[PDB]
């Protein structure tokens, strides 16, 4: 069996988004479809369930009125309609099969990420950084590559064809006020940095933007 | 909605050790047919959850036998005999006895090992940042363990907190360490006026807080 979910979505606050979960390889009308929310912070929250064969639906107290479940029997698809949105609703939404009191929820959808933000698509603005002048130089030294003022996710940061991959730490993107950023620091031998060329690559599939800014000593 | 409380919030255990996770219910979740419908799910990072145990006495197919379950009317626990690298993730308890059905809080699982001291670094802004009209002050704390980390932004003898970004990285695999990258966005008018910036951090390995600073005036 297989549960296929719709693609990623971006919506402005106050709008409504409808996402779908399509099931195949089993009797679609005879299984409940469970909708689960996972905010980036933590936790799995169950929104509710719908039985496509009938129109029966259940909602958790928190999401009553927020979500509306509908199902199409002709096409093995079920939908969840999210009402007026906010920044809080940004999360990854999952669909899963379920038959209460018997074999339970062994197949899940891949997940569908929903992002609520007033921002528009922005290209990455990578500003490579180098060690400060007022700092001692030793054998072990870190490197720096900063990407900021970009939207939406994801943006992949990697060195020149993986010139030096191990020893890097790409930190999760965060919003300063409205746009995402990213920090990636790696370590290289002091005797090799001024000799070997090391640079960070930036890719933005949504914006089709590729950047390559080498870092040189201050 | 039946509230399910899961403890501990985190569980560090070295490889091969016994792991115990407990899930408690706000009400009795027994069912008339002699079964109690409690299920345990594992969600490794970047993936949809998976089914491990249902009807705790029972166990799903295709799962290692080291997992086991037990409990009674309102208290249940899950046990992992021998821990392995693939067993890292977040474990949730799910009750399927009273409508609506609710997930557990979640019990993240880590692996404990010989802790390591932090390696701090500071990167002042770059030429591009200066030209743009800003100043990106980033202090990097790579390969440190455990989470007992607190970073204070002290500058020229004054502690600044506004504009302080907090974003760490999940536990690694090769090093099983943690990394911290906190950033302080500064403007040209404000960046130059300060003379000295310090990156202040504390950790359990070294009771005396560590210090790292540089002077703009050079
Ligand atoms: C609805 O009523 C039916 C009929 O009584 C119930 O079916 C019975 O369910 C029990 C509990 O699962 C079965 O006993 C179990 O059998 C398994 C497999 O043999 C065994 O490993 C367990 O230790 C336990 O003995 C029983 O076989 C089954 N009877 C029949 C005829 O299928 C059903 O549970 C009821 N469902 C609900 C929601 O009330």
């Amino acid at each position: 069996v297989q549960l296929q979910q719709s693609g990623a979505e971006v919506m402005k606050p106050g709008a409504s988004v409808k996402i779908s979960c399509k099931g195949t390889g089993y009797t679609f009308s005879s299984y409940w479809i469970e909708w689960v929310k996972q905010r980036p912070g933590h936790g799995l929250e169950r929104i509710g369930e719908i039985l496509p064969g009938s129109g029966s639906t259940n909602y958790n107290e928190k999401f009553r009125g927020k979500a509306t479940f509908t199902a199409d029997k002709s096409s093995k698809t079920a939908y969840m309609q999210l009402s007026s949105l906010t920044s809080e609703d940004s999360a990854v939404y999952y669909c899963a099969r379920y038959l209460p009191y018997y074999y339970a929820m062994d197949y899940w959808g891949q997940g569908t990420s929903v992002t609520v933000s007033s921002a528009k698509t922005t290209p990455p603005s990578v500003y490579p950084l180098a060690p400060g002048s007022a700092a001692q130089t030793n054998s072990m030294v870190t490197l720096g590559c900063l990407v900021k003022g970009y939207f939406p996710e994801p943006v992949t940061v990697t060195w020149n064809s993986g010139s030096l991959s191990s020893g890097v730490h790409t930190f999760p993107a965060v919003l300063q006020s409205d746009l995402y950023t990213l920090s990636s620091s790696v370590t290289v031998p002091s005797s090799t940095w001024p000799s070997e060329t090391v640079t960070c690559n930036v890719a933005h599939p949504a914006s089709s933007t590729k950047v390559d800014k080498k870092i040189v000593p201050r | 909605d039946v509230l399910m409380t899961q403890t501990p919030l985190s569980l560090p255990v070295s490889l091969g050790d016994q792991a115990s996770i407990s899930c408690r219910s706000s009400q009795s979740i027994v069912h008339s047919n002699g079964n109690t419908y409690l299920e345990w799910y594992l969600q490794k990072p970047g993936q949809s959850p998976k089914l491990l145990i249902y009807k705790v006495s029972n166990r799903f197919s295709g799962v290692p036998d080291r997992f086991s379950g037990s409990g009674s009317g309102t208290d249940f626990t899950l046990k992992i005999s021998r821990v392995e690298a693939e067993d890292l993730g977040v474990y949730y308890c799910f009750q399927g006895s009273h409508v609506p059905w609710t997930f557990g809080g979640g019990t993240k699982l880590e692996i404990k090992r010989a802790d390591a001291a932090p390696t701090v670094s500071i990167f002042p802004p770059s030429s591009e940042q200066l030209t743009s009209g800003g100043a990106s002050v980033v202090c990097f704390l790579n390969n440190f363990y455990p989470k007992d980390i607190n970073v204070k932004w002290k500058i020229d003898g004054s502690e600044r907190q506004n504009g302080v970004l907090n974003s760490w990285t999940d536990q690694d695999s090769k090093d099983s360490t943690y990394s911290m990258s906190s950033t302080l966005t500064l403007t040209k008018d404000e960046y130059e006026r300060h003379n000295s910036y310090t990156c202040e951090a504390t950790h359990k390995t070294s009771t005396s807080p560590i210090v790292k600073s540089f002077n703009r005036n050079e």
